[PDB]
Order: C-alpha cells, then structure tokens, then sequence
C-alpha cells in the first residue's frame, strides 16, 4: 500500500487524529509533528454547505476561474473544470487572511516542511480543493520534493467533474490524493443525486451524520427515501457512463444527453475502499465511479431494508478502519492479474465486475494508443519528413530570395507540390491524433508529455505557415473568411495551447493575460475595450499565424488597420527569438511581408522598429 | 455578508454614490462588480473592478459617467453615478467573487429611481 500511495499508516493515523481535533477548532486545526505539518479542516453538516442556496444549477456546480486555477481545464479544448460551489466557498472562507491559514502554509513552505491537507466528510473535500489551491499557488511555481503536498480524505463527497480528474491526471497530481471510503458510506454518493431529489430529506440525514448531534431521532422513512433517490440517480449516471465509455450507441446517447440531467461529479484521485477484511486501492476514475454503485448493493433480498442504516453507520466507522489498517488484506485492483476475488469480497455483482473490467480495458487501450503514437513519432520516415522540410526545402527557398511561404503559395516548381504532399500527410496524422484526443481515447497525461509538446511545436512552427499559404492559395479567405476566424485547423490550436500551457504554467499566468498586457504595453493610447474590439480574432496571438495576419493586413488602408500593424510589429522579435518565425525568410526581397511593408507610409517606416533590418526604397 | 447603501430618488443629471461593504476580507482578493436589475429586464452587467488590478471596463451606457472605486482599508466599493438617465431606474447590486467564472456573492441591493 505504501509503495503505491506514497503515504504510510503513521501519516494516515495522524491525519485522522487531526481531522478529529478539527471538530473542536475554528475553521481548521494545525498539527506540527516534527517534519510534518497537518492542516485539518472543520467539517459541516448543514445543507447550505453542500448545496449553496444561491446556486441555481441542478448540482450546486460552478466553473473555476481560469485566472486563479489555470491548470484546472482541458488544454486543447479549453473547457474549464467545474467544482462544488459550497466547497469552493468554504475553501475561500478559510483562505481568508484573518484565519491565518495562508500565513501558516507559507511558514511551512519557507521551512521546507511536509504539508498535509486532511479532513473528514465535507472537510476532506475542502482539503482536496485546498490542495489544488496549493498546487496552483505554490507547487506549480517551483516543484520540489519538499513542496509536494499530500491530500488524505475520509468519506469525502465528490468535488469535481471529468475535466477536473483529467486535468489532475495530465499534471501528474492525482498521485497526491487518497480518499478513504467505507464500503457503504453514503456521503461520497450524495452529490451524485439531483438536488430536487433530496431537498426534503437531506437535512435529516445530515443531522444523523453529524457525530456530535445525537438529538434528532432516527427516522426509517426519511433515510430510506434518501437512499433510494441517491441510488436511482447514481444508477442512471453509471449506466450512461457505461454506454458512453464503450463508444457504442452514440446517437441515442447524444440525444438523451441533450435530454438527460446527470450529475457531473466524478472520482478524482486514488480511492481506497474498505471492508472488514480487505483494502482495495483503485486509480481509474471510471472504475471508481462504477464501484461506488456496484459495491453498495444487497447480497440477499432480505438485506435491502438493512443497507441504508449500514450506509449511515459506516460513516462513523473510520476509527475502526484506522485501527485495523495493518490487519487487513491489501491489493491494487488495476495491477491485479485477476480482479474476481477483490470485487467478490466487495459484494460487486458479476455485471458490475464486467463494467469495472471494461473501464480498465479502456484505459489500457488509451495507453496502447499512446505507445503507438510514440513509436510513430520516433520512426525515421516521420522525422525525415520534417528534416526534409527544414534542411532542404527552406534553404532552397531562401536561396531564391522569396522564402518558402511565398514559394509554396505560388507553387511554381515540383518541390512545392512535394512539400504540399508531406504537409497533407502530416496534417492527416495530427488530425487523427486530435480525433483520438477529442474522444478521450488517450491517457490523461498525453497533453502534458513534453516529447509530444516538443514535436507538435516543431510541427506547428514548420508547417502552419504552409497551411496558411495553402489556405490563401485557393482563395479560401474570400469564400470562407479570415483564416483566424473560420479557417485555422484545430490541430494547430491544440499544439499552440499545449505549448503555451507547458511554458506558462510555472509562472501562474495565462496566455490571454500576457497578450493583453503586451497590447497595453505597446502604448497605443486607445481605450482597452476599443483595442480588444480591433484585435478580435487577430493573427498576432500565435507566431505561426504571422503570415495569416499579413494576408489580413495587406490591401487595407493604413488608418483602418494601424493598430493591428503596430501589434504585428511588436510581436516579431520574440517570435524570431523563440523560433516561431524564421528570420531568414520573412525579410527576403521577394517575401510578401517585405513587399507589403515597403508600401507603408514613409513616416511609419522611419520610426518603425524594423527599419534597421531591411534596406529602404531607393 | 455583503450589504449595500446609498440609494435615493433624484431626477436627471443627479450625482449619487452607492457604497457596498462586507464582513469578510474582500477588497482586492474578490474582484468587485456592479449589476443593475431593472423591473422585468435582465440583470444587465454594469461594470466590474479587477480586484487588485486596475483593469476595469464599463459597458456603453455608462462610460464616463458612473465611476467605480475600491477601498481596501474599508473593504468597500464605491459606485459614482453622475449625469443620471431616467432609464437607469433599477435595483443596484454589488457582486464580488473569485475562484469562479461568474460572480455569486450578492447583497441586498438598493433602489435607484430617476424621473424627468
């Protein structure tokens, strides 16, 4: 167990002790244990702290702010993650300077202490969000082994959606999260139900779950209705995920998805399921989602009336879990050669076992697909295509003094058609990879793999100018419209965003903020709203779209596009330094950019930053 | 724990100052914003302060007439409303919220009536 999760029984025990002590403190309890600093968060058992009253969504969900959590999103697709609003408000309320939580975190950071976030019930959920906050504020800025956090939760509700889990996987952060769940514990299942389904019964169940509230008399009816509603919505979510994961029946699934309201919350991080005799660790979020349903069923038909009460009592059974940790059999489900025994001890039916096996096989498929992609991008014929473009086509076009953009665009020689052939083959391969990414058929880590980011960036920088030339060569700017608006292949947008995320995420800023800060840094004097209006769908956001902007700027009067001109000029040097734009090309005598640049008014050219890089018109 | 104040009744061209104060450490870690709810009309966005950053963008009907300001010492928000329009009669609310896409810490709001 310890060589997989990276935490031992000592840390689990201390985390449980701190979680218990947190019941008696304001907001949080700090426990200093030599080299370890444990932050335990006070749990809450009011419905307000599970479904925010002012939240108007069916599951109390809210999108994260892309500024404060730039990594919690899909990179290529852009979609930001969604979390439970009540838990986010509770974390926000504890990060509040008056609580000394942040000051203590920074004191432990400067002291290179091992920081541990923990909590029971919803407090553990806060710990999960605090860990993400920590990962965004501290760990991503300087990833040391001393700075690595640990998140340990006990019976925590679900917090994020599928994008949340995917982003955690891509950043290699999932390994830090361990969520202990007693087999029947209802609390991890609560947020899988529609809020209208439990609006009447939630306060009573929360009152029964509070360990310090032995006042409200237990009611059989309310608990049974609650259990039935939660299991019904959970079954609907799990069956839809089952039908969607295997890619079959996509038409009827898409139509019902338009007409079905299913909880978005998904397991994030490692889950450890516990019984009297077994500890079963599971990593695959889909498998955990299925197990949250199929492990909480009755064996006989006589126990169906009993399960809801055991599902309540099991939330207060974590003391026994922690005390009997070393006496239980452990196994790693994902690494097992046979999973029948483990799931049989967890009461998982045959069908639930087949769904778990299918989820694991789907993850193995994604891994195989990634192995195939690595083999492809490491083959000689593939790297040779890029080498040929870089070392033969570009120098020959530079020797003709017009550049390889203009040479491709006019395509007067056989070499231009050969470059077009290799451009089409590369386009097909990267579109096929993009297709796999869109269907979630690659591992979560794929977009974070530095070898892939390197290759895709080299590809984008080399060949996107050629796809822009192909676009304008066939007059698609007049038929379809501006390249930046309706023409840009999605594969290049994915490559750009993957590269930007890779290089920007250690500094906590997002690409848009950097861009607009440079725009205001160019001292144009115009109103920021007006400039954002002018630079809407501008080609100046990506160096490999340099030529697209030239196409959009040539032909227009100078006054009409003066701002976009000075913007394009202000981005050029970093683009050249970073290798996004080749300095041996764009300044050639026969280059479209140079030919258009000379026709600009002499008043601009005189005080233009590019005057010293091209001879004047004499 | 967000509360507004400063709503009154004045005709066109009036100068008003709406104040918005909270009980938690809000100021520059929650990016402020002002919305207005007109009777029947949507809660149309008025403006927003980008918390610590001085970035701020009003929308059309206001630019150069309603200023927005923050106060970290008093953790308050100040909406100056000069050259009022009879079409500005609405319930003004201040919303401050971060870690999220859309804001969701709303107050009680205050009525602002402009006649002719």
């Amino acid at each position: 167990f310890e060589a997989l999760t990276g935490i031992n029984g000592d840390l689990i025990t201390r985390s449980w002790s701190a979680s218990k002590q947190a019941y008696l403190t304001e907001r949080y309890h700090k426990e200093e244990a030599g080299a370890v600093v444990i932050f335990a968060f006070q749990p809450s058992f009011s419905e307000k702290d599970f479904f925010d009253p002012d939240n108007k969504s069916s599951f109390g969900e809210i999108k994260l702010n892309r500024v404060q959590f730039p990594c919690m999103r899909k990179i290529g697709k852009g979609d930001v993650a969604t979390v439970n609003e009540a838990f986010l408000k509770n974390l926000e309320a504890v990060i509040d300077p008056r609580t000394s939580f942040q000051a203590s975190v920074e004191m432990a950071v400067r002291s290179r202490k091992q920081i541990v976030f923990t909590g029971h019930s919803s407090g553990g959920a806060t710990a999960i969000l605090a860990t993400v906050w920590y990962l965004e504020k501290y760990f991503i800025r300087n990833p040391n082994v001393y700075l690595e956090p640990r998140c340990v939760t006990f019976g925590a509700p679900l917090v994020g959606d599928s994008i949340f889990s995917h982003a955690l996987g891509r950043e290699k952060w999932s390994r830090f999260f361990v969520n202990f769940v007693t087999r029947f514990d209802i609390v991890p299942r609560i947020t899988l139900a529609r809020k209208a389904s439990v609006e009447e019964t939630l306060p009573h169940v929360l009152a029964q779950l509070d360990p310090r509230n032995s006042s409200v008399q237990e009611s059989e009816q309310r608990i049974t209705e609650f259990y039935t509603s939660v299991m019904r919505d959970t079954s609907t979510v799990a069956n839809q995920a089952v039908c969607e994961l295997t890619g079959s029946a996509e038409a009827i699934l898409e139509t019902l998805s338009s007409f079905l309201e299913l909880s978005p919350y998904r397991p994030a991080g490692t889950f450890v399921f516990s019984t009297e005799k077994r500890l079963v660790a599971v990593n695959n979020s889909d498998a955990i989602l299925q197990m949250l349903f199929y492990t909480c069923q009755a064996s006989d038909e006589q126990e169906w009336s009993l399960i809801p009460f055991r599902s309540i009592r099991d939330h207060h059974s974590y003391e026994e879990l922690v005390q009997s940790m070393g006496m239980k059999l452990f196994n790693h489900l994902d690494g097992e050669n046979s999973i029948e025994s483990s799931l049989n001890d967890l009461g998982v039916s045959t069908r639930g076992r087949q769904y778990v096996q299918a989820a694991l096989e789907e993850e193995k498929k994604r891994v195989e697909n990634q192995k195939k992609i690595i083999q492809v991008i490491q083959q000689e014929r593939f790297l040779k295509k890029l080498a040929w473009i870089e070392d033969e086509y570009k120098p020959k076009c530079q020797a003709h003094k017009n550049g390889y953009y203009d040479s491709f665009k006019v395509s007067n020689e056989e070499n231009d058609f050969k470059a077009n052939v290799k451009r089409a083959e590369l386009a097909g391969v990267f579109d096929e990879v993009l297709g796999l990414l869109k269907k979630c058929q690659l591992p979560d880590e794929f977009e974070g793999d530095i070898d892939w980011i390197k290759l895709a960036t080299r590809y984008r920088r080399l060949v996107e100018p050629l796809d822009i030339a192909n676009y304008h060569r066939h007059l698609k700017n007049e038929d379809t419209g501006p390249y930046m608006k309706r023409g840009r292949p999605t594969r290049y947008i994915y490559a750009q965003r993957g590269y930007e995320h890779h290089i920007l995420k250690p500094n906590g800023m997002i690409a848009e903020d950097v861009f607009w800060n440079k725009v205001n840094g160019l001292n144009l004097g115009l109103q920021l709203e007006e400039i954002q209006e002018t630079l809407k769908n501008s080609g100046s956001e990506c160096g490999s779209c340099f030529w697209a902007e030239v196409e959009e700027l040539k032909g227009k009067p100078y006054e009409e596009v003066e701002v976009r001109v000075k913007t394009l000029e202000g981005m050029l040097r970093e683009w050249i330094t970073a290798g996004e734009v080749d300095e041996k090309e764009i300044f050639l005598e026969g280059s479209t950019f140079r030919k258009w640049w000379i026709t600009l008014p002499k008043n601009h050219k005189s005080h233009s930053p590019l005057r010293d890089y091209m001879m004047d018109e004499i | 724990q967000l509360q507004e104040s400063g709503g009154g009744l004045v005709q066109a061209g009036g100068s008003l100052r709406l104040s918005c104060a909270g009980s938690g450490r809000t100021f520059s870690t929650y990016d402020m914003a002002w919305f207005r709810q007109a009777p029947g009309k949507e809660r149309e966005f008025v403006s927003s302060i980008s918390s610590s950053g001085g970035n701020v963008v009003y929308r059309d009907s206001v630019k150069g007439r309603f200023t927005i300001a923050r106060d970290n010492a008093a953790n308050a928000v100040y909406l100056q409303m000069n050259s009022l329009k009879p079409e500005d009669t609405a319930v003004y609310y201040c919303a401050a919220k971060w870690l999220a896409a859309d804001y969701n810490y709303w107050g009680q709001g205050t009525q602002v009536t402009v006649s002719s």
